[PDB]
């Protein structure tokens, strides 16, 4: 009965990060630390809130940090991670592993310059505590009402009036 | 050997896990832009 | 049940696999999750007679969701104008569903 | 997904059909048990992967253990009559009513 | 006891290979240190996206980024 | 359709391979020859009679256990779990009720053939 | 490729059919063959690897059993082939013709809602996980193991006890 | 469809006799058909012709009941002019549990199925009279 | 049998309706349906001669039929509600087919044909277990879902078997057939009223294992699977016609004695719900199964027939097998109607 | 391209086929203080493609018992399957890269017997008959094992896939983790493809050439090709998981390589074997392979499943 809303193809419009999964995987590590922020929020807003409709300018401004992170990694650290990404999609799987030592000249790269330091083992494996100026979502899953359960009989119970009503015992 | 080569492959496991961790986000809003898209495409060609 | 001796030592040998919202084994959700936890969360209480028409509208969108009939019934109702109109001549399909668009990523 | 559910629907019914409607052997009438078997293992697996039920997946190969161990069950009867009759057939099996 | 397992070993060595090695199988996983870090291995692959918390401001232990001290060091799985 | 593909492509060379075997030689057909072999001599009965299968309990045994390999396989998945003891004890009951039942099959002489 | 599954679907029919019909259990058996193939392929279709290989599995091995058995017991001079009579030859025929004129006739008396001819293959999988890793069936299965431990016991003691079973009833 | 046979109380007795005969006959024959049904999987025949028949000599006998009820209670609710008696229901039985004598030959069957379908069509008027609602819904 | 082997298919036999109670999931309660199943057969085909081989095929093959419709029930269910429990706004066909394969399995006309022939075929241990044990785990099936169930077919399935188990048991010379017929008219009783308060569905199910085992019993003492068997009871154990009399004559329901108070009680309840002429042919029929029963216990105690030479070796010797139950379960059968109301 | 792929895939392991033969003649020659095979061609190289061509000029027997649809059908499955064996397989990029590999194997094994037992069914004949049997026999025999085996060897690589265990082995061959798992089979593919001293189908001196009696031309070389390229497989099979080649990704025709040397040496071995043994019975093999093979199995699968636990070794999900 009741029409779905949904946005314009001009609250969609947005400029896009054009770019590959190996190149991409190559600066996820930097990715997660990196542009974590933006990103935490709208995975907040987008689990909180179960629509997507209600999330969209959080998406645009995941979009826009990507875009600076790899104008950064352009105007900076080019020639290195281009290398880097290109021995990793070589690769069926995109191992890292078979690309261990473009690694060095990235990271080295990108320290020396932004001072980006490489995230260990298991820290973008976790909750990380993020704050805004959302307030909580009050009733998703647009819940009805819940109706009211039946009332309990209060009372200390008695024998039962002469017994059993049965047919003609007495007791 | 075995079980230090294990070792280290539930490791490199952590590494490319932990990569799809920090680009779920953008594929997830990609993805929600482009089905909202589709659905609009569908919406304004019904109304026709 | 019959002998409720589950209930009795508190365990659960069946009674927490009994629907699509219950324990997937990695989180990973049944579609219809949200429309059976709603249903059963109104039916809740209650028992039977009452639900079933208290609680109608809950298990009528999650009947929906599930078996999903009348969204066939609506695309095929598109559809099938939509033929009729190429057949005459009035509709002209765009390239967004000719199989001509531009890839939004 | 409708049309693939009532085609295995009337898939058991044929084998249902089957093992009701009896010929000669016995045989035939064990072969139509693991077919039914096997129609509602296809309906319970495609219900489960539609709906994404991974916690219900359990429930198949539960069925066919069961089943095999009915067919086991069935198959060493079966010896059984041959021991005594030799030639599988059921209408040999007619010493009760009397 | 002991010259009736000596004539098992010589006369079927077979079962007398598998049963040793059910019982070292079911006496193993008692002994060694390694045995609970099994589990830890298998609960430290995440799978599923780590969802964010919100911050009522009572999350002292929890951190606010990835690269910070807190939260589990998985350093262990490192030169284990 | 690239695996339907590679099974079509086995298909027809076996098929035009059969073809070729039957319709590619001479023929001289009569009687005596496509009747069935037995060594020269010929046969006293058909061979669509009884064959007494002397292993039916080894059959159905293997029945089951076909159904514990089936029970087993779900193992590698299994293990990726963060229990990891439930699956060891229950993998182990497992194993040890299939090694009893095999046991008691064996003393109880089902293994051996019936003469 | 559209109409894949619904021939998957009716050749499984017209194996169980002609499995109804009842020739000798060779002709049986290889019918059971035939349709558990066709089961496997169905269940890959909906997204399922491991159910389908294990019907095949189970069923061939079972296969096996039967062959060995209607060999000794279920065996005659003239094993009745479909072709063997003219009246399952012809029940077989119409059969076959009286399913394609049902799916004809509740194609119209419904214009969809049990058999959409129309719109055939745009209903097949309701909703995919397009991002997803450790998600395939096997995982479901392996919950046996752990969250359903007790599907487990209980059939490891109906093949256990089966064993007994089988002892007894063959001495 | 229900509503064929519920056709038979659109209007009381005396009333469409031909629609309430052959509605009461297609019953009769309903009924012959499953009882022949079951009598020829149980104590089959020894061929196919006689199967045959067995039913068609079931379901023929069964019509016949069926058709001489109808008759009977619309013409004696037609002649002494009173729908609500179960007398006219009793006669109409008595003349079935006589065609059941005719068709299969015995003056003693002719009697016992005369008072046995009288009564029970008696008390079939009776109690669509008075509102007995066999196989009822529960309700305590 | 060696123990082991008992141990196991007892077990499993304990187990199937075990498991068939304390389950939620319908598909264990199909898992304890399979037990039962499974591990009756080898007790069954125990005496290795071609009426026992015929009863357990006929029990195997109908059972197995009654299953897998059970199954089909049960994943339809799956696939219109996706759970593992019949909900109500549920398909009465659905429910209707789980209905019909559990009266197969219980052994409800028109699905009689099998009990009384499978029953001949067996000892008169593995007819009480049958008749008794069996009948629980289909009965807490239907009794899990009292008010989804049609009442219509409910009651032809109940009427179908009273007329059929009293005219069987008419004419029956053979004693396990009587017992089946018993069963089947029994069964008939609770189905009747298994839509309308349960309880009595159990109390009826608890005075027929209560009033059968007894009997089992009776018969077994001397083996006496026949009525000119059982006739043969003035001289053999002549102590034993007091209490099949009373037994039988609860059978088949008789005021003074408990074994009419279900048959009374059931009237009650359904004369409270307008179901009269249903509950009348029943009552009418009952009396022809009390008949065969009135007939049996005058040719056991009441008109002693003729008797052999060999039988007095059998005075000589002593007895053991009485094993002290016979006695309270045919005391508290044929004596505990003032005890009723404590019942209900 | 991907034509062009199973071309490559194809017909080379048909030659393979065809040259085995030659090889298993002179092998068995030698062994036997005889030259094989050195007239037809220079040292024999031509006599595979003549016994073709000399097996398809020769008139098929249809007799007059059989049935002509399982008699034609049973020998097509056999190439079918013996064929399709070879997709899955990564040599060391496969043609097909399947998540189920070993499974796929199995099915298609499992299904192979029923060429056997179809033929010898269809053809109408005794020794046609107690050859099916056998082979009946010999599957019940094999199957439990075969399938515990490979589960117990792969509960160290983490998946059914084939292509994983290339990286299980990158430093190291699973023969030493698994030398006894690896014997047993070795000993099974031994009873598949029914080759001696597990022949017990066309057992020349106890059956006259049963499932083929009645057999003749391009049909009989179906079978003969099918049993002769299965052979080949499950020595690309044992040498891709015990003894695992070296990967080298900027070197993977350095993995085809020493995957040839490898099947050849395993190949070899098993005409060496048909040389040197006389044969089982088809009692004794069940006797065998229950009584030995299925005790130690299980055992060791316990094992191999509390090893990943108590070493901290469980692999991974890709
Ligand atoms: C004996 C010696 C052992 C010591 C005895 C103890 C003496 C004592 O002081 O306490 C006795 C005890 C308590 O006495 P009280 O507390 O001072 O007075 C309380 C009233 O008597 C209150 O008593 P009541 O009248 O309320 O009775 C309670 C109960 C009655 O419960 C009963 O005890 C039943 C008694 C049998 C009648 O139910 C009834 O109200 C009467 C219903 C009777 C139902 C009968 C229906 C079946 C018809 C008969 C069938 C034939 C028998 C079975 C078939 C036989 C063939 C196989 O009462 C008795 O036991 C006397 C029994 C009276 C028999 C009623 C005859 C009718
Ligand atoms: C009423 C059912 C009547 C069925 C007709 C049975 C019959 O034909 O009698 C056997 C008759 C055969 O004559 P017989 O050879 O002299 O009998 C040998 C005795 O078993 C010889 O027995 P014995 O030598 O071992 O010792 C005599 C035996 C004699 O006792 C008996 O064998 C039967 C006594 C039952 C009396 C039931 C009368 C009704 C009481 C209403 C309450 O025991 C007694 O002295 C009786 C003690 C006091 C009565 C104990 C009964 C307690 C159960 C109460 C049930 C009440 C149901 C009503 O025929
Ligand atoms: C089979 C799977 C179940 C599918 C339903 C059955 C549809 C096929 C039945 C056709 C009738 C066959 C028959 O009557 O028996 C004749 C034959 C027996 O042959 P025969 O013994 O009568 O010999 C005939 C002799 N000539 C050739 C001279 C006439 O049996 C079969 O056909 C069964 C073989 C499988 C049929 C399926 C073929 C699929 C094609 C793949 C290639
Ligand atoms: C209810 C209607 C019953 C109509 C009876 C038709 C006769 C028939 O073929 O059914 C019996 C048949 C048993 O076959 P049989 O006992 O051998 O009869 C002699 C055949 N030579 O039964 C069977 O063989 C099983 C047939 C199952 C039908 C499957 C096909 C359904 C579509 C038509
Ligand atoms: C919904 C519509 C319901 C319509 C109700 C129709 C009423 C049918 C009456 C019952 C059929 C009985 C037919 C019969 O007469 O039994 C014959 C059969 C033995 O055959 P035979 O002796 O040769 O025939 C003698 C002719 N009286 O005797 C038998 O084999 C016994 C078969 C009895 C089964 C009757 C069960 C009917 C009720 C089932 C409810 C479900
Ligand atoms: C004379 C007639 C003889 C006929 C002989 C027929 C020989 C059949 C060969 C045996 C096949 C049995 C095994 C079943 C096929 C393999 C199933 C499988 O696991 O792979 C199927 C594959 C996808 O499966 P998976 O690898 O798990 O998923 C990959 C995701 N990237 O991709 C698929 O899902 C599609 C698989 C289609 C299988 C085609 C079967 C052809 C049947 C034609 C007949």
């Amino acid at each position: 009965p009741g029409i779905v809303e949904l946005p314009t193809l001009e609250e969609l419009k947005v400029e896009e990060v054009k770019v590959s999964s190996a190149v991409l995987k190559a600066a996820a590590h930097h990715y997660g630390a990196q542009c974590d922020k933006t990103n935490k929020e709208f995975m907040l807003c987008r689990w909180e809130e179960k629509d997507p409709r209600r999330c969209l300018k959080e998406g645009k401004l995941v979009n826009g940090c990507a875009l600076n992170f790899f104008r950064q990694i352009k105007s900076h650290c080019a020639e290195p991670f281009t290398e880097y990404w290109t021995c990793l999609d070589y690769s069926n799987m995109q191992l890292f592993r078979h690309c261990r030592q473009q690694q060095a000249k990235f990271d080295q790269c990108v320290l020396d310059k932004l001072g980006w330091v490489r995230p260990d083992l298991g820290q973008l494996s976790k909750v990380t505590k993020v704050k805004t100026d959302r307030p909580l979502p009050e009733n998703p899953y647009h819940s009805r009402a819940r109706p009211e359960p039946n009332p309990v009989i209060e009372g200390d119970l008695k024998p039962a009036k002469h017994g059993t009503r049965f047919f003609f015992w007495t007791v | 050997r075995m079980m230090r080569w294990n070792q280290e492959r539930r490791r490199l496991l952590i590494e490319d896990l932990e990569a799809r961790i920090a680009l779920m986000p953008l594929f997830q809003a990609e993805k929600d832009r482009r089905t909202l898209q589709i659905l609009r495409e569908n919406l304004e060609e019904e109304a026709i | 049940p019959f002998l409720d001796i589950q209930k009795k030592l508190g365990i659960s040998l069946d009674r927490h696999f009994m629907f699509l919202s219950a324990e997937q084994p990695y989180k990973n959700a049944a579609r219809c999750h949200a429309f059976e936890k709603e249903w059963i969360e109104c039916a809740h209480g209650i028992g039977g007679t009452r639900a079933k028409k208290e609680c109608k509208i809950e298990f009528d969108d999650f009947e929906e969701c599930l078996l999903r009939y009348k969204t066939m019934r609506r695309m095929h109702d598109i559809k099938k104008q939509r033929e009729k109109l190429m057949k005459e001549g009035k509709y002209t399909p765009p390239p967004h569903h000719s199989g001509r668009e531009e890839p939004r990523p | 997904m409708p049309s693939t559910f009532f085609n295995l629907t009337m898939a058991f019914s044929l084998s249902l059909l089957g093992t009701l409607m009896f010929r000669s052997h016995l045989m035939s009438t064990l072969l139509c048990l693991e077919g039914m078997v096997l129609s509602l293992f296809i309906m319970t697996s495609v219900t489960s992967l539609n709906s994404n039920s991974m916690s219900s997946m359990p429930i198949p190969i539960t069925i066919l253990v069961f089943a095999a161990c009915e067919a086991a069950v069935g198959l060493a009867l079966l010896v059984k009559v041959s021991n005594t009759y030799g030639t599988d057939y059921v209408q040999n099996l007619n010493l009760l009513q009397c | 006891i002991s010259a009736f397992l000596k004539n098992a070993w010589a006369k079927e060595p077979v079962l007398v290979v598998s049963f040793s090695v059910w019982g070292l199988a079911i006496i193993m996983p008692m002994i060694s240190p390694y045995t609970k870090y099994a589990s830890m291995i298998n609960k430290a692959t995440p799978y599923n996206y780590p969802v964010p918390v919100r911050d009522d401001g009572n999350m002292p232990d929890v951190p606010s980024h990835p690269q910070d001290p807190l939260g589990p060091s998985l350093d262990w799985l490192k030169n284990l | 359709m690239n695996l339907y593909t590679v099974i079509f492509i086995n298909i027809l060379l076996s098929l035009t391979l059969i073809l070729v075997a039957f319709w590619l030689p001479q023929m001289n057909l009569y009687s005596e020859k496509a009747n069935p072999y037995e060594c020269g001599f010929d046969p006293t009965s058909s061979a669509r009679l009884p064959f007494s299968m002397k292993f039916f309990l080894v059959a159905i045994t293997f029945l089951l256990f076909d159904l514990e390999i089936a029970l087993l396989l779900p193992l590698p998945w299994a293990i990726q779990t963060i229990k990891t003891s439930t699956m060891m004890i229950m993998a182990f009951i497992l194993v040890t009720i299939l090694s009893l039942g095999l046991a008691y099959e064996w003393t109880q002489k089902g293994l051996e053939w019936t003469e | 490729m559209n109409n894949y599954i619904f021939v998957l679907s009716s050749l499984f029919l017209v194996g169980c059919l002609g499995l109804a019909l009842k020739p000798s259990p060779i002709y049986g058996g290889l019918g059971l063959i035939v349709s558990g193939f066709v089961g496997c392929l169905m269940v890959l279709g909906f997204g399922g690897s491991f159910l389908g290989l294990m019907v095949f599995l189970i069923y061939l091995g079972g296969m096996l059993v039967v062959f060995g058995y209607t060999t000794a017991m279920a065996t005659e001079e003239y094993p009745e082939t479909w072709g063997s009579n003219w009246l399952i030859l012809g029940f077989l025929v119409l059969g076959v013709i009286m399913e394609v004129f049902l799916i004809c006739v509740l194609n119209y008396y419904d214009e969809v809602g049990v058999i959409n001819l129309d719109g055939l293959g745009d209903w097949l999988m309701y909703e995919v996980d397009d991002v997803g890793v450790m998600l395939e069936g096997g995982i479901g299965v392996a919950a046996m193991y752990s969250c359903a431990t007790w599907m487990m016991v209980v059939a490891g003691w109906s093949l256990f006890a089966g064993i007994f079973i089988i002892i007894e009833i063959t001495r | 469809v229900k509503r064929f046979f519920e056709s038979y109380h659109e209007v009381p007795d005396g009333t469409q006799c031909h629609r309430k005969t052959y509605i009461t006959t297609a019953l009769g024959g309903i009924c012959g058909i499953i009882g022949s049904a079951y009598s020829v999987s149980l104590n089959p025949a020894d061929s196919t012709l006689e199967a045959v028949a067995r039913v068609g000599r079931y379901t023929f006998t069964a019509a016949a009941i069926g058709a001489m009820f109808g008759l009977t209670t619309c013409v004696s609710a037609q002649v002494r002019e009173k729908p609500d008696d179960p007398l006219n229901y009793f006669i109409g039985g008595c003349a079935g549990g006589l065609t059941l004598g005719a068709r299969t030959h015995s003056y003693g069957t002719a009697a016992m199925g005369c008072v046995y379908m009288g009564t029970a069509a008696a008390l079939f008027k009776i109690g669509k009279l008075e509102g007995w609602e066999l196989f009822p819904t529960p309700k305590v | 049998m060696n123990p082991i082997t008992l141990a196991i298919i007892y077990f499993t036999i304990f187990l199937g309706p075990v498991i068939t109670m304390s389950s939620t999931n319908l598909m264990l309660m199909w898992v304890g349906l399979e037990f039962s199943l499974l591990a009756i057969i080898p007790m069954l085909i125990n005496k290795k001669n071609p009426r026992s081989t015929e009863a357990a095929t006929k029990y195997f093959v109908t059972q197995a039929t009654a299953s897998m419709i059970i199954l089909l029930a049960i994943v339809l269910n799956y696939k219109q509600l996706g759970t593992w429990m019949f909900q109500q706004q549920t398909n009465g066909l659905i429910l209707n087919m789980t209905l019909m394969a559990l009266s197969m399995k219980l052994g409800l006309a028109p699905f009689h044909f099998w009990l009384p022939e499978v029953t001949q075929g067996i000892p008169l241990h593995m007819g009480l277990i049958l008749l008794t044990w069996q009948k629980i785990a289909p009965l807490s099936i239907l009794i899990q879902i009292y008010p989804l169930l049609n009442s219509t077919i409910i009651l032809m399935l109940a009427i179908t078997s009273i007329f059929m188990g009293a005219w069987g048991g008419l004419n029956q010379t053979q004693m396990r057939k009587i017992m089946a017929y018993s069963s089947i008219a029994h069964m008939g009783w609770m189905l009747a009223i298994l839509p309308y308060n349960p309880s009595l569905t159990l109390l009826n199910l608890m005075i027929y294992i209560i009033l059968t085992a007894p009997m089992f019993m009776a018969l077994m003492l001397n083996n006496s699977m026949t009525i000119n068997s059982i006739s043969l009871l003035w001289n053999k154990t002549p102590a034993m016609l007091t209490m099949i009399s009373l037994m039988l004559l609860s059978l088949g329901g008789l005021p003074p004695l408990t074994g009419f108070l279900p048959k009374w009680i059931i009237i009650t309840e359904l004369m409270k719900n307008n179901c009269l002429i249903m509950a009348t042919l029943m009552a009418m029929m009952a009396l022809l199964n009390l008949f065969f029963y009135t007939r049996l216990i005058y040719s056991t105690s009441l008109t002693m027939f003729p008797t052999n030479n060999n039988s007095k070796m059998m005075t000589h010797q002593t007895k053991t097998k009485p094993n002290l139950m016979f006695s309270t379960l045919a005391i508290m059968s044929t004596m505990t109607l003032p005890l009723a109301p404590q019942l209900i | 391209m991907f034509f062009i792929n199973i071309l490559t895939l194809l017909v080379p392991i048909l030659i393979a086929m065809a040259f085995l033969t030659l090889v298993e003649r002179k092998i068995l020659g030698y062994m036997q203080l005889r030259k094989g095979p050195n007239i037809v061609g220079p040292y024999g190289i031509l006599q595979p493609f003549a016994d073709a061509m000399k097996l398809f000029m020769k008139e098929p027997m249809r007799p007059l018992t059989t049935s002509m649809s399982l008699f034609i059908i049973a020998p097509t499955l056999s190439l079918t399957l013996a064929l399709s064996l070879w997709v899955p397989l990564p040599m060391p990029h496969p043609l097909i890269n399947l998540n189920l590999g070993i499974l796929f194997i199995l099915a298609t094994s499992s299904l192979s017997v029923y060429s056997i037992l179809w033929s010898g069914w269809a053809s109408n004949s005794k020794y046609s008959l107690f050859g099916a049997l056998r082979a009946v026999a010999q599957t019940i025999s094999y199957e439990v094992t075969m399938a515990i085996i490979l589960l117990s060897v792969l509960l160290m690589n983490g998946s059914y896939s084939l292509q994983t265990l290339i990286t299980t082995q990158e430093h190291m061959w699973l023969l030493l983790p698994a030398w006894p798992m690896a014997m047993m089979w070795f000993i099974s593919t031994l009873a598949e493809t029914n080759r001696a001293p597990f022949d017990l189908t066309e057992g020349e001196s106890e059956l006259v050439s049963g499932f083929n009696v009645e057999y003749a031309a391009g049909p009989f070389a179906l079978f003969f090709m099918a049993e002769y390229t299965n052979i080949i497989l499950m020595n690309a099979l044992t040498t891709i998981i015990f003894l695992g080649p070296l990967y080298y990704i900027n070197l993977p025709e350095l993995y085809s390589t020493n995957f040839m040397m490898e099947a050849l040496l395993l190949s070899s071995t098993f005409l060496w074997i048909r040389a040197s043994y006389p044969r089982f019975r088809y009692d004794q093999l069940m006797h065998l392979l229950w009584k030995n093979f299925l005790p130690l199995t299980l055992a060791l699968c316990m094992w191999h499943i509390s090893l990943p636990i108590f070493t901290a070794g469980v692999p991974p999900y890709m």
